C-alpha cells in the first residue's frame, strides 16, 4: 500500500512539470492554456483573488509569470528523482508480485 | 478482505433455500469452469492471498503431507505459465478433488480472534 | 519561582499556548522598536522636514 | 569498598530538594525558547513568500 | 455487553482522545492562522 | 485480635484459632535495619543467628520446641513453636534467653563460629542471587545517606569489624520493654497467655529507644553493576510511594495489581487481561516481571522488576512499560479497576489466612507496633470496594505523572540507555 | 517494537539522528558538519527565489541583479544572505577539514 | 603504520650504543612528560590504534585480569576529558608503572604474519 501511495505523488508532480514547460515556449496555445488554469483558483472562498495574484506576479499572465515558471520547471524533475528512490526502497522489502496472484517464495531466479 | 465467516453465512443461506439453490448454483458452476485455475493444476484454496496473520496461522496448523502436496502444485503452476501453455488434460484437477481443505483451519482461527476482541473491549455491568 | 507556579502548576506550557503567545509577541515587539527607532532619529525623518516647509 | 556506599554528591545537590524549583525554572526556559522560535520561523516564511508579489515597477503601471 | 473497535479505534478512545484530537484542533490549530498573519486573512 | 497492656507495661496481642494443631509464642521488637549506622550494619543479622545457634536449638529440641527469627527494616521477631498444651514450656524457654540469662550465648567459642557462618551467607548472596541483590541496590540509591538505605543482612566489609561488645550495646538500646510486643497465634487463648505472664513478676526496666536525627527522603538517581559474563539482565525501577498509615495505602496497592505479574513459560499467565502483554509477546521482550508496592514507616516504593535474555531490545521493554503507566492519569477504563479489585482481595486473603502461625505472628506483631491495633480483613475489604476510577486518576497524577525515578541494574545492561531518556517517558507530550 | 524502528522511512531517521551511538567525549569541533548542512540549505533556498527574477543575457544580467536589489520586496535580503552565505560556507569548511588533519580522521578505517 | 619490528630494531641499536644513549634518552624523557597521557591515568600501550588484524590478535591473547584493568583506564579517561579537568595527582601513572605489557603479544603476531608471506610467495630451487 505504501508503494502505491508514493506512486500517486509521482503522477501529480509529473502533470505539474509538463504544464510548466509548455508555458515556456510562449506560443498562442501556451498563453491561453496558462490563462485558463490559473483563473480556476479565483473561485476558492475568501482567498481566491490573493492566490491568483501571487501566482501571476501581477495582474495577468505577463513577464513575471514566465520567468518564475521556468525556474520551477528546472527544480521539480529533481524532486521526482528523489521520490523515485523512495519508491524503490518500498519495493525492496516485499519484492514484486506475479501474474498468478499467489506467493513467489518457492521459485526465484536472480 | 471481506471475511470467511461472512462468505459462509451468505453461502449457507443460499444452499438451504430450495428456490435460491436452483437459480444460483448453475451460475456458480459456469463461473468456475470459465476461471480456468483447474487447467493449471490448482485448487481454489491455493489461490487465497496469504500475507495476513489469520492465513499464516492456518498454514502452520496444516498437516505435513498436505503441505508437501500444496507446494508442488504451486511450483508446477509457475513453470506452466512462463512457457505459455496449459497442462495435459489428464493432469487437470477434477471437480471431486477441488475440496476446501484449508477452510476449517481458517474458520477456527477467525473465531478465536473475534473472541479476543470482545474480551479486550468489554464493559462491566455492575 | 511561585509566579511560575500560579499560571501553569508543575506542567510545561503547551503547544497551543506557544503558538498563541507568539502572535501576541509580534505586534508588541514591532511597535516598541519602531517607537524607539524614530525617537532616536528625531528631526532627520521626512515627517519632520515636511512640517518645517509648512 | 562496598558497592552499597554511594559516593559524595553534596557539592551539586540542592539546599533541600523541593521538586518544583528545578522543574518550574526549566519549563520556563524551554517554553520561552519555543515561543521565540515559532515567531522567528513565521517571519522567515513570510519574507520569502512576499518576494513573489508584484514589484514596485509593476504596480506603478496599475 | 462489549464496546466497539472500528478496526483499531475505540468509542472510549473517543471519550478523551477525540476532544484531544479537537484539542489537536484547539491547541496546534493556530499554526494555520498565525502563520498567515503577514498576509491578512481576517475572518472567523 | 485482642490487645491488652499489663500492670508492668507489657503489651500482649493474641489471635486465637481453635482449628489449628500448633501454637506460637514470641517477642517482636520495633527496631530493624533502619535503626543502625554504617559502622554496625549487620548486628541484627548476627543476633538472629545467635538465637538459632546449635547449643540453643538443642535445648529447645529436647522439649519439642522449634525456633524462628526474622530481620526486616522496621522490626525483628523471635518466635517459639510448640503443641497446644506446651505453651508454658515455651514461655520458660523465652524467659531464660532474653530476661534472666543471656551471657552464655555470647561466649567466645560460640561467637566466632557464628560470625564465620554469617560471613559465608552474605558472600554467597552477593555472587549468586541476582534478582534480590538488585532490589537491595535500589533501596540504597533511592534513600541514600538516610537510614532507610542500609541492607538488612549487612555488608561484607562491616561484618568483619564486629565484636561481642557491639552486640551488647545494641541490645541495651533497643531490647526494651517500651519497644516490645508479646504475640501469640494458633491454638492459644488470650486469658491463659496473660495469666501465665503475670505469674512471673518480671521487673523489666524503663529505658527508651534512641531517636534518629535524619528523616528518610527520596532521590532520583541510578546505579549500574555491569557484568558481561552473566547470561541475563536484571533491572528494577521505582518512584516514591506510600508509607504505612497513608490514606492512599490501598489505592497504590490496587494500581500495582492492574499490571501484575508475568511468567513467559507458564501457559495460563500468557492469557491474563493485561494490555502490556500485547506489546511484549510479539518479539518476546522478557522472561518475567512483577509489580510491587512497598510501604515503610517513613516512605515507600512503587515500581517493577524484570529479567530478560533479549539484550538487544532492552529499550523497547522499558518504553512499552512506562507508556502503560501513563494511562493511569488519562485513560484508565472501568473493567481494569473491577478486575484489580477481585485479584487484590484474593491476594491479601492468602497472605493473612495461611495455615502457618509463624507467618501470622510476624504480621500481627508488626502492626501493633505502628498503629496500636490491627485492622480486620472484613474492614479492609470494604475499603477496596469503594475505590473509583477518579480515585486512581487523582493518585497517579500526583505520584506518577512527570516524576523522578530510581534505577538499578546488573548483568548485560549495555542496551539500557541513559537516565534522561527514561525520565522523559514519565509524561506523554500529548496532553 | 516502536513505530520509528519498523517503518521503512522512519528507520533511516531513527538510525541517523535519534538512536545513533556517539562517543561521550567529543567537543565543539565535531559540530561543524552539522553547520555545513544548514549552509547548503540556505544557498539552495535563497538561490531559487532569486532565480525567478534573473535574466542571463549579456546585456540584461547586470541590470537584473540591480532590479532584485531595488524592485523586489525584501530582495536586498535575498542577495546579501546569498553573497555573504557563500563566505560563511567556505569558512566552516576550512575548519571542518582542519579538524580532520589535527585528529587523524583521514586514517584507516575512514 | 611503520612496524613494531622496525621500531624495536632502531631503538635497540640506540640503547646499546654508549654515546647515542647519553644523547637521545634524556630527550625522550622530556618528550613523554610533555605528552601528558599519564595525567589522564593512561599507559602508552592504551594509546595504540587497534582497528587492524595484528592488533585484534594481540588483544584476544591478553590475560583476563589485565583486560579488565585496561578497560577501566580507558573509561576513566573519557569521563575526565568531557569535564575538561585532570586527575588528582595521587592517581597519575608513575614512571615505573608505564611498562609495555602489550608489546610481547604484538611482536609474536607480527613474526608469524611475515613467515606466512614468505611461504606463500616462495620460489623452488631445483
Ligand atoms: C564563521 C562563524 C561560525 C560561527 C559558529 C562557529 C563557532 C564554533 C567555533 C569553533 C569551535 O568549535 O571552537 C570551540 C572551542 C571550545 O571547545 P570545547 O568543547 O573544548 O570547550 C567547551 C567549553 O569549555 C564548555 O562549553 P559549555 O557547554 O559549558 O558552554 C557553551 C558555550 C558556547 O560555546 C560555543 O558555542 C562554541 C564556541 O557558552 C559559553 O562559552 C559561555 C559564554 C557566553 O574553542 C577553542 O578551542 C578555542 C577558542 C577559539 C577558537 C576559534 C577558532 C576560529 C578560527
Ligand atoms: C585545502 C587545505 C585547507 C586547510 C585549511 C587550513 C586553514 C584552517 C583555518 C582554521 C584553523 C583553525 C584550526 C582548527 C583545528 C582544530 C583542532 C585543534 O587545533 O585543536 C584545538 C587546539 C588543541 O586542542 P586540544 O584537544 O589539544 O585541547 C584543547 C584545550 N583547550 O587548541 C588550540 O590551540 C586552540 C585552537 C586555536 C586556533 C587558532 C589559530 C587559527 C587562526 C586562523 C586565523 C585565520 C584568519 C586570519
Ligand atoms: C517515474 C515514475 C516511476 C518509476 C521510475 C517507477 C519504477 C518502478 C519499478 C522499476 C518497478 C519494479 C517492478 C515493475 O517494473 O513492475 C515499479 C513497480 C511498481 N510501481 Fe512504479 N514507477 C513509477 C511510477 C509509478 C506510478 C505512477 C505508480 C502508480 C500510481 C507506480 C506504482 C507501482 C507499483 C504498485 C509497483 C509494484 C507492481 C508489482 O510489483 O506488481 N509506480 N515501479
Ligand atoms: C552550494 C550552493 C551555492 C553557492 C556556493 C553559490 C554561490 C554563489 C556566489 C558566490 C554568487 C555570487 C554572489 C555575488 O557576489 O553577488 C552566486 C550568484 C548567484 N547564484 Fe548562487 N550559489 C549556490 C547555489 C545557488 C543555486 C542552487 C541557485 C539557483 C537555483 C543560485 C542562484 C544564483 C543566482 C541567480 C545568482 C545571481 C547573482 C546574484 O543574484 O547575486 N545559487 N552564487
Ligand atoms: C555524526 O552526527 C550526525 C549529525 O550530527 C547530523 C546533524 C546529521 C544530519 C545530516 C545533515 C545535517 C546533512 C544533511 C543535509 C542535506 C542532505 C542537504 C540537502 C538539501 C536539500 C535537499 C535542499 C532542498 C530544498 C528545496 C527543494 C527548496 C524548495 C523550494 C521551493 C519549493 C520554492 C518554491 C515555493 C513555492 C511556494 C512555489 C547526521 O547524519 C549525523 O550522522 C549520523
Ligand atoms: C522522541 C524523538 C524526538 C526526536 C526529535 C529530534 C528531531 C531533530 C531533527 C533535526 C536534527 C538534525 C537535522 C537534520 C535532519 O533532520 O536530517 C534528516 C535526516 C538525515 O539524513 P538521513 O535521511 O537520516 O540519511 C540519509 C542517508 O544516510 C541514507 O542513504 P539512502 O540512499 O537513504 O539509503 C538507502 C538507499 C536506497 O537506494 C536505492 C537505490 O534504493
Ligand atoms: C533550523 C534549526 C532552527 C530551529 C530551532 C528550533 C528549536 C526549538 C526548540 C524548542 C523546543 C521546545 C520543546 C522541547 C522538547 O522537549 O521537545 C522534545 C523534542 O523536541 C525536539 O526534538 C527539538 C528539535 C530541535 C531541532 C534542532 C535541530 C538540530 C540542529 C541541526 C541542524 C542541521 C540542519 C520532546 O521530546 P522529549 O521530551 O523526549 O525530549
Ligand atoms: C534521496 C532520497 C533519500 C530518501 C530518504 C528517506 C527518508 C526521508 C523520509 C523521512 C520520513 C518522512 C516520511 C515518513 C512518514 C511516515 C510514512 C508512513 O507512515 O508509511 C505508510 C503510510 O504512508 C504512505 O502511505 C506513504 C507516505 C509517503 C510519504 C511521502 C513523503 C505506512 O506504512 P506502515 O509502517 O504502516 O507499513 C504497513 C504495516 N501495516
Amino acid at each position: 500500500v505504501t508503494l502505491w501511495n508514493v506512486g500517486v505523488i509521482i503522477f501529480i508532480l509529473t502533470i505539474a512539470t509538463a504544464f510548466l514547460g509548455y508555458c515556456c515556449v510562449y506560443g498562442q496555445m501556451s498563453h491561453w492554456g496558462a490563462t485558463v488554469i490559473t483563473n480556476l483558483f479565483s473561485a476558492i472562498p475568501f482567498v481566491g483573488n490573493d492566490i491568483v495574484s501571487w501566482l501571476w506576479g501581477g495582474f495577468s499572465v505577463s513577464n513575471p509569470t514566465i520567468q518564475r515558471f521556468f525556474a520551477l520547471h528546472y527544480l521539480v524533475p529533481f524532486i521526482i528523482a528523489a521520490m523515485v528512490i523512495m519508491h524503490l526502497m518500498a519495493l525492496h522489502i516485499h519484492g514484486s508480485s506475479n501474474p498468478l496472484g499467489i506467493t513467489g517464495n518457492l521459485d526465484r531466479i536472480p | 478482505p471481506q471475511s470467511f465467516t461472512s462468505i459462509a453465512r451468505i453461502g449457507d443461506y443460499i444452499l438451504k433455500s430450495p428456490v435460491l439453490s436452483k437459480l444460483c448454483v448453475p451460475v456458480a458452476n459456469q463461473f468456475i469452469n470459465l476461471a480456468g485455475y483447474k487447467k493449471l493444476g490448482l485448487k481454489f484454496d491455493d489461490l487465497i492471498a496469504e500475507e495476513n496473520p489469520i492465513m499464516q496461522t492456518a498454514l502452520r496448523r496444516l498437516p505435513e503431507d498436505e503441505s508437501y502436496a500444496r507446494a508442488y502444485r504451486i511450483i508446477r503452476a509457475h513453470q506452466t505459465e512462463l512457457t505459455h501453455h496449459l497442462l495435459p488434460r489428464n493432469e487437470w484437477i477434477k471437480a471431486q478433488e477441488d475440496v476446501p481443505y484449508l477452510l476449517p483451519y481458517i474458520l477456527e482461527a477467525e473465531a478465536a480472534a473475534k473472541e479476543k476482541d470482545e474480551l479486550d473491549n468489554i464493559e462491566v455491568s455492575k | 519561582s511561585s509566579l511560575y507556579k500560579t499560571f501553569f502548576k508543575r506542567n510545561a506550557v503547551f503547544v497551543g499556548t506557544i503558538f498563541a503567545g507568539a502572535f501576541v509577541f509580534q505586534t508588541v515587539f514591532d511597535t516598541a522598536i519602531t517607537s524607539w527607532y524614530e525617537n532616536h532619529n528625531k528631526g532627520k525623518l521626512w515627517k519632520d522636514v515636511k512640517a518645517r516647509i509648512a | 569498598k562496598s558497592t552499597y556506599r554511594t559516593p559524595n554528591f553534596d557539592d551539586v545537590l540542592k539546599e533541600n530538594n523541593d521538586a518544583d524549583k528545578g522543574r518550574s525554572y526549566a519549563y520556563f526556559m524551554v517554553g520561552a525558547m519555543g515561543l521565540l522560535s515559532s515567531a522567528g520561523a513565521k517571519s522567515t516564511v513570510e519574507t520569502f513568500i512576499s518576494s513573489m508579489t508584484a514589484t514596485a515597477d509593476v504596480l506603478a503601471m496599475a | 455487553k462489549t464496546g466497539l473497535h472500528f478496526g483499531r479505534l475505540s468509542l472510549r478512545s473517543l471519550t478523551a482522545y477525540a476532544p484531544n484530537l479537537m484539542l489537536w484542533g484547539g491547541a496546534s490549530m493556530l499554526g494555520l492562522f498565525v502563520f498567515t498573519e503577514g498576509w491578512p486573512k481576517f475572518q472567523d | 485480635a485482642e490487645v491488652t497492656q499489663l500492670s508492668n507495661g507489657i503489651v500482649v496481642a493474641t489471635e486465637h484459632n481453635p482449628s489449628a494443631h500448633t501454637a506460637s509464642v514470641g517477642v517482636v521488637f520495633g527496631s530493624g535495619a533502619a535503626n543502625e549506622n554504617p559502622y554496625n550494619n549487620g548486628v541484627s543479622n548476627l543476633w538472629k543467628n545467635i538465637f538459632l545457634s546449635k547449643e540453643n536449638s538443642a535445648v529447645a529440641a529436647k522439649e519439642g520446641l522449634a525456633l524462628s527469627s526474622n530481620i526486616s527494616r522496621d522490626f525483628q521477631s523471635y518466635i517459639v513453636s510448640s503443641l497446644p498444651g506446651s505453651t508454658d514450656k515455651s514461655l520458660d524457654f523465652l524467659n531464660q534467653s532474653f530476661i534472666q540469662q543471656k551471657a552464655n550465648l555470647l561466649s567466645s567459642s560460640n561467637f566466632e563460629a557464628t560470625k564465620k557462618s554469617v560471613l559465608k551467607q552474605v558472600q554467597d548472596f552477593e555472587e549468586n542471587d541476582h534478582p534480590n541483590r538488585v532490589l537491595e541496590h535500589l533501596h540504597s540509591t533511592a534513600f541514600q545517606n538516610t537510614p532507610l538505605s542500609l541492607p538488612t543482612r549487612g555488608t561484607l566489609e562491616s561484618l568483619e569489624n564486629l565484636v561481642v561488645a557491639d552486640l551488647e550495646s545494641f541490645a541495651n538500646n533497643h531490647f526494651l520493654n517500651s519497644n516490645a510486643v508479646v504475640v501469640g497465634t494458633g491454638n492459644i487463648k488470650h486469658e491463659d497467655l496473660v495469666n501465665s505472664i503475670e505469674s512471673k513478676n518480671l521487673s523489666l526496666q524503663t529505658g527508651t529507644k534512641p531517636v534518629l536525627k535524619k528523616k528518610a527522603a527520596f532521590l532520583g538517581s541510578e546505579v549500574r553493576l555491569r557484568d558481561d559474563t552473566l547470561p541475563k539482565a536484571w533491572i528494577s525501577l521505582a518512584v516514591e510511594g506510600e508509607p504505612v498509615n497513608s490514606p492512599n495505602y490501598f489505592v497504590a496497592k490496587l494500581a500495582a495489581q492492574i499490571f501484575g505479574s508475568y511468567n513467559a513459560f507458564e501457559p495460563a499467565s500468557r492469557l491474563q487481561g493485561i494490555k502490556l502483554l500485547d506489546n511484549i509477546q510479539e518479539y518476546q521482550l522478557c522472561d518475567n516481571f512483577n509489580h510491587f508496592s512497598l510501604s515503610y514507616k517513613d516512605s515507600g516504593l512503587w515500581g517493577f522488576s524484570t529479567a530478560t535474555r533479549n539484550v538487544t531490545m532492552i529499550d523497547d521493554l522499558i518504553h512499552f512499560t512506562l507508556k502503560q503507566w501513563n494511562r493511569l492519569t488519562i485513560s484508565v477504563t472501568d473493567t481494569e479497576v473491577e478486575r484489580a479489585k477481585s485479584l487484590l482481595k484474593l491476594q491479601l486473603g492468602q497472605l493473612y489466612e495461611s495455615g502457618n502461625p509463624v507467618n501470622d505472628a510476624n504480621l500481627l506483631g508488626a502492626e501493633v507496633l505502628i498503629k496500636g491495633s490491627k485492622l480486620s480483613l472484613g474492614e479492609a475489604f470494604k475499603k477496596i470496594d469503594a475505590i473509583t476510577v477518579k480515585d486512581v486518576k487523582a493518585w497517579a497524577g500526583k505520584r506518577l505523572w512527570d516524576q523522578d525515578i530510581a534505577i538499578a541494574g546488573t548483568g548485560q545492561i549495555e542496551g539500557l540507555l541513559d537516565y534522561m531518556r527514561i525520565r522523559s517517558d514519565m509524561s506523554m507530550m500529548r496532553w | 517494537m516502536a513505530f520509528r524502528k519498523s517503518n521503512v522511512y522512519l528507520s533511516l531517521v531513527n538510525s541517523y539522528i535519534i538512536d545513533s551511538p556517539q562517543p561521550s567525549s567529543i567537543n565543539y569541533w565535531w559540530n561543524m558538519g552539522s553547520l555545513l548542512g544548514l549552509c547548503l540549505v540556505i544557498q539552495i533556498v535563497t538561490g531559487i527565489f532569486m532565480a525567478m527574477h534573473y535574466s542571463s543575457n549579456i546585456e540584461l544580467a547586470f541590470s537584473s541583479v540591480e532590479h532584485i536589489m531595488r524592485d523586489v520586496h525584501n530582495g536586498y535580503i535575498l542577495r546579501y544572505l546569498h553573497a555573504n552565505g557563500a563566505s560563511f560556507f567556505f569558512m566552516v569548511m576550512f575548519m571542518h577539514m582542519a579538524k580532520g588533519l589535527y585528529y587523524g580522521s583521514y586514517r584507516s578505517p575512514r
